[PDB]
Formats: C-alpha cells, structure tokens, sequence
C-alpha cells in the first residue's frame, strides 16, 4: 500500500495506491442505464456462421461482422434466456514491478 | 514543526528514528538520580557531582 | 452524474465494476528504480516535474 | 518495528509472526561513555616511585 | 491511576467471506462489500466505531 | 495492442441442442473474461459447463 | 433489490430490515426447517501478551 499525499487545492483526503490487485468483478443487473441489462451483459458473436472456411478474414473484419447473441433475429427462439445472457464473475488479478 | 503528520489521512505514523536520540524523555512520575559533571581544557570529564 | 438527480452511490451502482482512466494521478518508469534499490525505498520525496 | 504491515486497511492475514516484529538494538542508551562518582577522602595511591 | 484518554477519530475495517459451497442463486452476487469506516482523521465525529 | 478479438470458435448453445452440427461461429474473448464458457452458456443443468 | 441500488440498501441495514417469518408474503412458501436457525457457532480467537 502506498497512501499518495493530499494533494492541494482539494478538499479530498490522502490518496491510497495498490499495483498488486487480486479482484472479483461482479455485474449487478439493472435498467437505469439501458433497459437490457436487467439480464445480464451481453454476449457477442458473429453476424453469420463460417461462410467458405475463411475464419481469418472473418476475424479480421470483427468491427463490421458482429452483433449480440440476443439481436440475432433467426435465434429469437431457439436459445433459452440462460445462454444468452451472461451473469458470471470476472476474475482480475496481476502484480507489478517498483 | 512535525509537518510530515495530517488529518488528512487514514493513518499516520508517529517516525520518529530520523532524529537524534534526544527524542528521549522523562516519565512524569518517575524519579531520577541526576548530577552534572565539567570539562578541563582538553576534553577530559570530571567526575560527576 | 447531475447530482440534482442521483446519488453518487447510485449512479455508481449501474455499473459499480466500471472502471475510468487517470491521467492526474500517473506512475513514472524508471531504469534507475527498477535496477539501483537505493530509489525503491523513497518515501514523501519533494521533487519536481 | 521492522515489518511493513503497518497502517494497512487490510490487517487481514496479521499475526504475532508478521506484525509486530521487532529489531532491539535501537532501546540503546549511552552505555559506551559512562561515569561514577569518586570518594575525596579515600586514600588511593597515586605515586608509583 | 487513570492519567488520560485516547482522541481516537477513525477505524480501519475490512471483510472477507469464502464460503465451500456456491451460491444458493444461479445468479447470485454473493459476497457484497459494503463502506464501513474507512474514512479519513478529519472525521473525528465517527470515532471508536 | 491485442486487447480483444475472435479468439474463439465454437457451436451455438441451442434450446435443441445440436453439438452434432459441422458450422462454427466465432466468439468474443477479452482480457478479463467471464469465470465461465468462452461460448455462450451459463449455469449448466445437467453438469460442469 | 429495487433498481440495483444495493449500495443504498446496505447503507440502510437499521431500517430496510425485518426476519424472515415476519415476511407476510412468506407465511406459507417457506418451509419451517428454512426460516429458524438452530446451528451452532464455532468461536475461536487468540490474543497476544
């Protein structure tokens, strides 16, 4: 731990520093930010399966070729609410050098 | 003037090893055995009085 | 957030694992604090940038 | 005290093993200079003929 | 003999929880950490808690 | 830098499922991924996932 | 949970709290083994001289 002054002309208190972060990251679900996320956080896939084999040029344009499991409109149906919206922990953890 | 030392954190350690050992003091309560000695002109102590 | 409208705690609660960038509060990288040890031990040094 | 588990919010895994680890030799006093008194009346030979 | 008191102003406090087995939930949170004294020495009103 | 990308490719976890089928979608793999599949599936009723 | 507002919830623990049998939606859908806790507690603690 390092606890970084107060700096001036700040009505905050001293400043605390880690660099040796272990963390679990957890989505709470609501709607006062889009009405969606009261499942979940998204899971992003393709716009269309393998067309010819070419996966590299498919990866390559992944900006352009992708979209939310959910907003494909032919899987309206045909996946259950549990594998399409994702509710699990994120583990963080790394260390750092002086 | 301790400046080093703000309320403006979460915990503050009272160091005090970056001085000399004058840091040291006297219980309030205690008694101590005190005297005084002298110096010749060339550094010698006397005995203590 | 507008704090006419929400709390800090609840505008953070629709994304309390959100994370934001600072660049007001960096962290210098040095040759010399990696490799000379003399530099890994400062505390509370009044340098300028 | 010689151990780096001070003031830390965390104060999780401390232990007598790791925090309050302590280094004796600073509780030093002015030994290596010391001095008694000395008796007028005693009769301790200063002639060596 | 009773000589003084302490000005104690803040506390540091932290929480861990593991628990065998999961969740009772499918979507659980689970363990949440909430802020609980972790405030500055400017805050003395909240002292001793 | 390599942040993000379709580091992946895996068939779809249909309500019928269908792990019989030949086609392959790609899937999104970050850095701090999720403590799970790295295709889409969740809370398995049946086992591990 | 109204809105995800967990943080304001635990804040509230002295008031936005009530057990479980006096849940007067919850007097028949829980069973009797699931609403009175009859296990022990395992205390265990050491202290320093």
């Amino acid at each position: 731990l390092v606890r970084i002054p107060a700096q001036a002309n700040s009505n905050l208190g001293s400043l605390n520093y880690y660099a040796n972060i272990d963390k679990v990251l957890t989505f709470n679900r609501s709607e006062q930010i889009s009405e969606i996320y009261k499942n979940g956080y998204l899971i992003y896939t393709t716009k269309d399966w393998i067309t010819d084999g070419k996966i590299a040029d498919l990866f390559n344009n992944a900006i352009s070729q992708t979209i939310s499991v959910d907003q494909v409109q032919d899987w309206l149906t045909r996946i259950a609410d549990t594998d399409k919206y994702g509710t699990e922990p994120v583990s963080m953890k790394y260390k750092s050098n002086p | 003037i301790e400046s080093e030392w703000n309320v403006n954190t979460q915990y503050n350690s009272n160091y005090d090893l970056n001085y000399d050992s004058r840091i040291k003091g006297f219980q309030k309560g205690e008694i101590y055995r005190l005297g005084i000695q002298f110096q010749d002109n060339k550094g010698k102590w006397s005995e203590v009085v | 957030y507008n704090p006419s409208t929400t709390n800090a705690k609840d505008f953070v609660d629709g994304s309390p694992s959100e994370f934001l960038v600072d660049e007001n509060i960096v962290t210098m990288h040095s040759p010399d604090v990696e490799f000379d040890d003399r530099l890994q031990n400062i505390t509370n040094g009044k340098f300028k940038l | 005290r010689y151990d780096k588990n001070r003031g830390q919010v965390n104060n999780l895994a401390v232990s007598p093993t790791n925090f309050n680890l302590f280094n004796p030799v600073y509780s030093q006093k002015n030994n290596f200079f010391t001095f008694r008194t000395i008796d007028y009346e005693r009769f301790s030979i200063n002639y060596f003929p | 003999r009773i000589i003084g008191t302490t000005h104690l102003t803040n506390t540091l406090s932290d929480i861990s929880v593991i628990t065998s087995t999961p969740t009772y939930g499918n979507y659980a949170t689970g363990f949440y950490k909430g802020k609980v004294a972790n405030m500055n020495i400017s805050t003395s009103y909240y002292g001793g808690r | 830098q390599l942040s993000a990308g379709l580091f992946w490719s895996d068939n779809v976890k249909f309500q019928d499922p269908s792990p019989q089928d030949k086609l392959e979608r790609l899937w999104m793999v970050y850095p701090w991924h999720r403590n799970g599949s790295l295709m889409n599936m969740g809370v398995p009723t049946e086992g591990t996932r």
